[PDB]
């Protein structure tokens, strides 16, 4: 997640529609989102790393969120009105499948619809960011910086700490 | 078939404010000892395609801090209305023939201030608001005076019907019967169409763009056609008010011939104004048309509601 | 010795009242400024008709800077550092070392093109004619790097621009 | 004297080896004056003068349509002058 | 019904080449790119602050000499009545008190504006 | 901002348009002339006053000069000193058509501007036939000057000043009687002689208000 | 240049000559090609009106003479 | 290929459109302004080449950075340079906004331009005449005539 994300950017853009399709209301689904920042820096830190050089790691953020507690928090933070509703598996894949046919950049695909509902993976065995000297930067402290730019002129100043950061689902 | 007429109307006209955006920097340009626009075509006649272009393939923008449904609207408003006002001049035959022409020119005009105002307030910026109260100003200033000047212009004609104006001119020119009113109708209609020496809503030099700062691209191009276009039919309403063409009911090509070389007269007369003056302060715009048009005004109302009933030349068609 | 500007006083006579009134209620010095903007509507523009035409230009003119040779294809430089030393504005290295055949030659001179201010300080420092400013000044570029002069640089613009600096030269030396 | 001009100008379309030399010095130049030859690049530039033009107007160039690698019928610019002509060009020099 | 058709043409004529020029461009929006405008800096205040109006005396005014207007603008149609004296008499009247009007506003400095 | 010269910062308090507070902010120019001096020789550091002032070249270049040789305890010869003093005058045309042309720009007449940068265009044409550059051309050195005059330049400088009058003739006809201009000029800004001179004005912002002094 | 504004300035002109021309030459096209009825009054638009009623093809232009009284 | 054909005649328009139609904001910084208004002047004059100053980013195309920037100055000329709608471009005049110039080891002073945002051409001198600049202009206006941006798009 970042300012040029697909992530945040990409589920604060859903408000357009009205409501917020989510398949079983996001609440089978948990996500571990990482910094882009955090991201480069274990990039840089790899390659002047000597012991990284035939290793395999995994870049995640320090918390799990249920999907619905990340769009919920996401839209708070957007300060905009959060209208989740449950949609079925097969009629968000042929919605998907429709805005495919866009010869430019699709709003969404299938594939998109796939990964979206898809849990994050856990890979206790990996190395990971702290591995290569690097905290991992919490999304409550970097999400303002992506949706600050989603708000209406009315909410444009309110403060980072206002927002009452979401459940973490940390097991 | 009707369609078709209102899209002969309305298409050339666009047409016409292309490419009078190009006869304005030629002029301009010759007047200052330069050449103006020669090289995007012949004689750069292919320069305002290239403007347009240019300016409907830009990103417009969105100000963060905006209303978005009057910043929407108000340009959309001011095209619609800057291609309505075309639709009751009488060139020589209007398309559509209206009993009271000039008060709906009146009452269009009064409205087309608020795509100013509002789009002045709804880009939320502090230069926008200015150019916006200084439009309130300007409407302030050059209302009263300028209806006035209908009034007392039209009271030799006989009633609002802007077609009856020929048969009034068939002998002279009106000018010749109300000239210092013509002088004084001039001016407002310079004030009214927000240019030099009256252009203190975009107030460039003071103001960097005034009420249209904020926008960018297509929107801030549809201003602009608004704009010219008014100045277009401000001059042409001007020579069907003060320089009457002789019209011939079996060859009307004759007359439509004269009207467009009188109001393209008067529009390079304006394009001339703005080459040659400083501008005006925008308080001193007001006093100059409260304590100086405006007494003139109410005196030559009088003088012409006095004088048909003198030489007993009160026109017909009550 | 001074003189005033704004202390003529106007007459108050009826024939100049009257002028004053005339002039207030029929715009005549507007009308004036009107006639002026017409009279110069029908001059002939001074606009020159670039890149076809050219702005005049003086042989002491300084343009891009380039290194000379001897009419025996031997470089003029001798790395004396003058022109490094008096350069305002540091734009000039220099490194130096006897050649195969014993000469005092260069093996570094670079100008900085962005650092340069064209004073042409370096060209009076010159004691043998070798560092120049030649007349040439349409040379801008796409990145910043090929503003930064190397010495094969300098001397392909002086192999290339030698024709015409030779006779600008010639034509100013005697003032020099 | 108007029929002076318009001669005049009929004097130009003809002097530039017809109409579609005429249209091709108009689109390539902007300009369809007829000077005075004095004299043509290695290259293809055609260079010419005419002195009762005020100063700066009084020589100009015609470019080549095709110089070392690539084709300036249309891209054109300052650059493809040669230095000897570059100096009789901008009046550094009275002498071509 | 033929100037309904037009107005409508008209609206959706400015509406379709705003359409255009919004869904046409390539558009890439990030904040200091929709930020209000000052010409090199952010404003101090908001401009929804109240702007003061040292013209609010003429702004009154301009609404009781507008209506003067619809008071007059039937004198074309009132010169066709047989009493001639008594309209003519009633309109210069009507014209007197405005021209008096706006005397008293002149002369009591309402036309001054506030400094 | 097309008035704000483009680097100067000047934030205003309003009550309405009426300017309440002018607090004026520089130093986006600010370029540490002085400083830079410091490490420079004297012939090294004359180039920094053609860019002091860059409307008025050879003046900061005659001014530098002159401060220079009297710690040099020495003296240009006379020919020098009447090529400083004429181009000086020539550096004097060009500030004042700046001056005036960009002020009628500001206020809004526009047209002067195009009118006399033809001149000022004649003058860059001088300078650039007499040291080499348009405009930083740095001729004015301790000593006297660094070029003797080009032979014919005599000549086209008394063309151009046979001619000049027309210019300011024609400039003056657009401007001194138009009532617009008048408007916008006449009781704006006034100063006191007193205050004009305790805030440390010079030049025409001392001789508007009618002190008698010239250097 | 001054002459070579000229040609804007006749482009402009010829975009301006269209509306009117067009507008006649519909009217005519429209009204059986004589200038079309001005109706500014409730006498006018009952000329109008009993022109329509008695053409017998609901046109008002559609004249009938006096080859109409037998 | 057919669509080929079209996205080439596309880009042609389109290109011809943005080169033919250059409006640079209203913006200078030191001595290279005056020289950028005697290319404004009536000899050079480039409104006849379809130039055209606006004061507003908004509704700009080109920002020529015509002298020092210093320090103070870089947050508002980044600024400017953010508030202009795409497509943009800017043009480098000078020394002092090249690399630094005559200014280059001072305190204050930006050592180029480039440091805060992207350079298309590179105008050397100091001043660069108003000829160079125009060069500059011509070179940038050949530049925006080699983009390809609806091939690129057809091609992905
Ligand atoms: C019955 C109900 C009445 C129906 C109302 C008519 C339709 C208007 C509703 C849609 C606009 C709101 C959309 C929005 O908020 O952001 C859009 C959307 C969301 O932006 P966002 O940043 O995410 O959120 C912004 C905030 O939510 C909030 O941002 P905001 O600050 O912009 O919110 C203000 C907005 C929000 O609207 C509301 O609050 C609720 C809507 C109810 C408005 C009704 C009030 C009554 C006003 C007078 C009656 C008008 C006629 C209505 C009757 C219909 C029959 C014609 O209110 C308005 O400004 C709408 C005014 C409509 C009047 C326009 C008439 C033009 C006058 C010309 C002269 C007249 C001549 C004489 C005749 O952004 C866009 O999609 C781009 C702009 C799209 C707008 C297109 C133009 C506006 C609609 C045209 C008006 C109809 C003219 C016919
Ligand atoms: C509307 C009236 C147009 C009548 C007209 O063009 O004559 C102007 C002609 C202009 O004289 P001028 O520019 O003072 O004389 C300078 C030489 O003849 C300078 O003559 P030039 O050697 O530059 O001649 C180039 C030639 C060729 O120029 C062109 O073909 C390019 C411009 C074509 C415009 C069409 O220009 C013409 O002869 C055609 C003049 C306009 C034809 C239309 O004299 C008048 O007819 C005055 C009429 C009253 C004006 C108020
Ligand atoms: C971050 O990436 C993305 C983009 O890029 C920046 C987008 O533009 C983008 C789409 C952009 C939206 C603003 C599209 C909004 C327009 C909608 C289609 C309006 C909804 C329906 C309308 C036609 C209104 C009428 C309502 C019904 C009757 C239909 C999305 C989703 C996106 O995710
Ligand atoms: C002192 O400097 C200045 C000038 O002098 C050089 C100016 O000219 C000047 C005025 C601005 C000019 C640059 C003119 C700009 C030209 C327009 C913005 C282009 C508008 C043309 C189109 C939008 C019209 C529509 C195009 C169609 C072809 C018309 C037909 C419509 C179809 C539906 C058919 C300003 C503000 C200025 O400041
Ligand atoms: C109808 C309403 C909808 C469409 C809106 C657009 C209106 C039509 C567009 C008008 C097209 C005119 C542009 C052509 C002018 C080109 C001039 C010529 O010079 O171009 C040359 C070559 O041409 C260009 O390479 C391409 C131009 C033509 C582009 C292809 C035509 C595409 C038309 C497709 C129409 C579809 C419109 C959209 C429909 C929905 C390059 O030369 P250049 O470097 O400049 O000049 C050098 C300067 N010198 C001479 C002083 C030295
Ligand atoms: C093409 C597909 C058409 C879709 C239409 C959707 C319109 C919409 O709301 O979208 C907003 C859209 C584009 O914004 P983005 O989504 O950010 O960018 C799109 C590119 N990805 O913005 C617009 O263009 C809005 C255009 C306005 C629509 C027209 C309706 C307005 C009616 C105005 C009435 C007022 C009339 C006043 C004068 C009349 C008085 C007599
Ligand atoms: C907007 C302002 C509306 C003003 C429209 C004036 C048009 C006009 O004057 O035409 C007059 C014309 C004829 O009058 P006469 O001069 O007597 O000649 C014919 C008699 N022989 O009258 C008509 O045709 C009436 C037609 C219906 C009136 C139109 C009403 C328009 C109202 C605008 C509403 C906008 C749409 C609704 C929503 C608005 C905002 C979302
Ligand atoms: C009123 C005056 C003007 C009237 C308005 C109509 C003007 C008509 C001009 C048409 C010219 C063709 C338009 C081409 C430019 C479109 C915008 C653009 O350049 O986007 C390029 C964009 C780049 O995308 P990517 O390479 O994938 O991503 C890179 C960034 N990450 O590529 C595209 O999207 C190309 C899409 C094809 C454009 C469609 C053109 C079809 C013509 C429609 C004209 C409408 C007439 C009404
Ligand atoms: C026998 C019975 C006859 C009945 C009476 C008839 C006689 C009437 C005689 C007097 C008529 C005079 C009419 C003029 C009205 C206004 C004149 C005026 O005084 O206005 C100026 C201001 O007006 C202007 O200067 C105009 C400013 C804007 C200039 C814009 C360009 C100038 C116009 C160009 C040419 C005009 C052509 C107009 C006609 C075009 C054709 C329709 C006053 O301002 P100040 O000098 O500042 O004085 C105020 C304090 N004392
Ligand atoms: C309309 C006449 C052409 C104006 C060209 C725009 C000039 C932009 C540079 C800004 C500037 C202005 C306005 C200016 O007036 C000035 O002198 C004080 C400067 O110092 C060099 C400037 O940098
Ligand atoms: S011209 Fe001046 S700044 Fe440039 S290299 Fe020579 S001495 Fe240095
Ligand atoms: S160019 Fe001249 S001054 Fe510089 S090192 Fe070589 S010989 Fe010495
Ligand atoms: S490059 Fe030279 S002329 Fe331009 S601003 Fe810097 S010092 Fe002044």
């Amino acid at each position: 997640f970042g300012r040029e994300d697909r992530f945040l950017n990409y589920f604060a853009s859903m408000r357009w529609f009205g409501g917020v399709p989510l398949i079983s209301l996001g609440k089978e689904t948990v996500k571990q989102p990482v910094y882009i920042v955090d991201v480069s820096k274990g990039i840089i830190n790899a390659i002047k790393d000597p012991d990284a050089k035939g290793k395999t790691f995994a870049f995640v953020g320090p918390n799990r969120y249920l999907l619905f507690d990340l769009v919920q928090y996401i839209f708070a933070v957007a300060y905009r009105p959060f209208l989740p509703y449950p949609l079925p598996h097969f009629a968000y894949r042929w919605v998907g499948r429709l805005f495919e046919v866009s010869p430019f950049e699709p709003w969404t695909t299938r594939d998109k619809v796939e990964r979206v509902h898809m849990s994050d993976m856990t890979l206790p065995h990996l190395p990971g960011l702290e591995d290569l000297g690097i905290q991992a930067t919490p999304l409550e402290l970097k999400a303002i910086e992506v949706l600050r730019r989603h708000r209406t002129y009315r909410w444009l100043t309110s403060e980072m700490e206002d927002v009452k950061p979401a459940k973490t689902v940390n097991i | 078939m009707f369609m078709i007429n209102i899209l002969s109307l309305i298409i050339p006209i666009l047409l016409a404010v292309a490419f009078l955006t190009l006869v304005e920097r030629k002029v301009l340009g010759y007047m200052q000892l330069r050449k103006g626009p020669n090289v995007v075509g012949p004689y750069g006649l292919l320069q305002p395609i290239a403007d347009a272009l240019k300016l409907f393939t830009k990103e417009p923008l969105r100000p963060a801090t905006s209303s978005i449904s009057m910043f929407i609207i108000a340009p959309i408003l001011a095209l619609s209305l800057a291609l309505t006002m075309w639709v009751p001049l009488p060139m020589p035959y209007p398309l559509i023939n209206m009993n009271l022409g000039v008060l709906f020119m009146l009452a269009m005009s009064s409205l087309a201030v608020y795509s100013i105002l509002w789009s002045g307030w709804a880009s939320n910026s502090k230069y926008a608001l200015i150019g916006a109260l200084r439009a309130v100003a300007q409407t302030i200033s050059y209302e009263v005076t300028l209806a006035i000047i209908l009034l007392s212009v039209l009271l030799m004609n006989g009633s609002y019907t802007l077609s009856t104006l020929i048969t009034t001119q068939e002998h002279i020119w009106m000018i010749f019967t109300s000239w210092p009113l013509a002088m004084m109708w001039f001016i407002s209609t310079l004030a009214e169409t927000n240019r030099a020496p009256f252009d203190l809503t975009e107030g460039e030099s003071e103001l960097v763009s005034g009420f249209n700062v904020e926008y960018a691209a297509g929107p801030f191009a549809m201003f602009f056609m608004a704009e010219y276009a008014n100045i277009i039919m401000m001059n042409a309403f001007t020579a069907i008010l003060f320089l009457g063409a002789s019209h011939d009911p079996h060859t009307p090509e004759l007359y439509t011939i004269n009207f467009v070389l009188k109001t393209l007269a008067l529009t390079i007369t304006f394009l001339w104004i703005r080459a040659s003056y400083p501008r005006f302060r925008y308080d001193q715009l007001m006093h100059l048309l409260w304590k100086s048009f405006l007494p003139l005004t109410l005196a030559l109302c009088m003088w012409h509601i006095s004088l048909p009933i003198m030489t007993a030349s009160i026109p017909p068609q009550s | 010795t001074y003189k005033f500007v704004n202390m003529r006083e106007p007459s108050m006579d009826m024939k100049s009242v009257t002028d004053r009134a005339a002039q207030t209620l029929l715009w005549t010095e507007l009308v004036r400024g009107l006639g002026m903007t017409l009279s110069y509507l029908f001059r002939e523009p001074a606009t020159i008709n670039y890149p076809f035409e050219k702005g005049p230009l003086s042989p002491r003119f300084r343009g891009e800077h380039a290194l000379r040779r001897y009419p025996s294809g031997e470089e003029r430089c001798i790395a004396c550092k003058l022109c490094e030393a008096v350069c305002p504005a540091q734009a000039i290295t220099i490194e130096a070392e006897p050649r195969a055949d014993g000469s005092r030659r260069t093996t570094r001179y670079d100008i900085d093109m962005t650092k340069c201010i064209y004073c042409g300080f370096c060209q009076e420092a010159c004691p043998v004619d070798a560092i120049v400013e030649g007349p040439n000044f349409e040379f801008s570029t796409e990145t910043h790097e090929e503003l930064l002069y190397n010495k094969e640089k300098l001397l392909n613009n002086g192999d290339k621009w030698e024709a015409e600096i030779a006779a600008n030269i010639q034509a100013d030396y005697l003032y020099r | 004297e108007l029929v002076q001009v318009l001669r005049r100008g009929l004097q130009q379309v003809s002097g530039h080896g017809g109409l579609r030399g005429y249209l091709r010095v108009l689109f390539r130049a902007n300009d369809v004056r007829v000077g005075t030859l004095v004299g043509e690049d290695k290259y293809g530039n055609k260079y010419y003068e005419d002195n009762k033009q005020f100063f700066g107007r009084h020589r100009w160039v015609i470019y080549t349509t095709e110089m070392n690698g690539r084709d300036t019928f249309w891209d054109v610019d300052g650059s493809m002058v040669p230095p000897e002509w570059h100096r009789w060009l901008h009046c550094m020099t009275d002498d071509p | 019904m033929n100037i309904m058709l037009t107005l409508l043409t008209n609206v959706t004529l400015a509406s379709l080449l705003v359409l255009i020029a919004f869904w046409l461009p390539q558009l890439n929006a990030y904040s200091e790119k929709t930020s209000p405008y000052e010409c090199g800096f952010d404003p101090m205040g908001s401009a929804r602050l109240p702007f003061s109006m040292k013209f609010f005396l003429v702004a009154i005014t301009f609404l009781l000499f507008d209506l003067e207007i619809a008071l007059l603008l039937p004198l074309p149609w009132a010169s066709q009545t047989n009493n001639l004296k008594t309209m003519l008499t009633m309109a210069l009247f009507l014209l007197i008190l405005l021209a008096a009007s706006l005397a008293y506003e002149w002369t009591q400095k309402g036309l001054e504006w506030a400094e | 901002h097309p008035a704000a010269h483009g680097v100067l910062r000047l934030v205003m308090e309003l009550s309405g348009e009426m300017v309440r507070k002018c607090d004026p902010h520089i130093g986006l120019l600010h370029r540490g002339t002085e400083k830079l001096i410091e490490y420079k020789t004297y012939l090294q550091a004359l180039p920094y006053f053609d860019r002091l002032d860059y409307v008025s070249m050879m003046c900061n270049e005659q001014a530098y000069s002159l401060a220079v040789e009297k710690l040099l305890n020495i003296q240009p010869p006379p020919r020098a000193q009447w090529i400083r003093v004429l181009f000086g005058e020539i550096t004097r045309l060009l500030n004042h058509i700046m001056a005036v042309t960009t002020h009628a720009l500001d206020i809004g007449a526009m047209t002067p501007f195009f009118w006399m940068f033809e001149e000022r265009e004649k003058m860059f044409e001088f300078y650039e036939r007499v040291s080499g550059a348009r405009m930083h051309a740095a001729y004015i050195r301790p000593g006297g000057v660094h070029q003797d005059l080009p032979l014919g330049l005599l000549d086209d400088i008394y063309e151009f000043s046979k001619n000049f009058s027309f210019r300011i003739d024609e400039l003056e006809e657009m401007l001194t009687n138009n009532r617009i201009w008048r408007n916008r000029t006449v009781d704006i800004g006034v100063v006191t002689a007193e205050d004009a001179l305790n805030y440390g004005f010079s030049g025409v912002m001392l001789r508007g208000s009618g002190i008698q002094w010239d250097l | 240049m001054w002459f070579e504004i000229l040609p804007g300035i006749a482009v402009m002109a010829a975009c301006l000559f269209i509306p009117g021309m067009a507008t006649a030459h519909i009217h005519k096209f429209t009204n059986g090609g004589k200038e079309k009825r001005v109706a500014h009054f409730s006498y006018q638009w009952n000329l109008m009106e009993r022109d329509r009623r008695i053409s017998g093809v609901n046109r008002y232009h559609v004249t009938k003479g006096l080859e109409n009284i037998d | 290929s057919r669509g080929e054909y079209v996205v080439a005649k596309l880009d042609d328009l389109v290109n011809w459109a943005r080169r033919s139609s250059l409006w640079p904001m209203t913006f200078g910084l030191a001595c290279c302004a005056v020289e950028m208004m005697h290319m404004a002047a009536p000899r050079y004059d480039m409104d006849r080449f379809g130039v055209v100053f606006r004061a507003s980013p908004r509704q700009s195309d080109v920002m020529i950075v015509a002298g020092t920037l210093t320090n103070k100055m870089a947050p508002a000329l980044r600024k400017v340079y953010d508030q202009m709608p795409e497509p943009r471009y800017v043009v480098s005049m000078g020394s002092c906004a090249n690399g630094g110039g005559y200014y280059h080891y001072s305190y204050s002073v930006v050592r180029g331009c480039d440091r805060i945002v992207p350079v298309d051409i590179y105008v050397p001198g100091c001043p660069p005449t108003a000829e160079a600049l125009l060069y500059g202009i011509l070179q940038l206006q050949r530049k925006i005539k080699r983009e390809k941006r609806l091939r690129i798009w057809y091609r992905r």
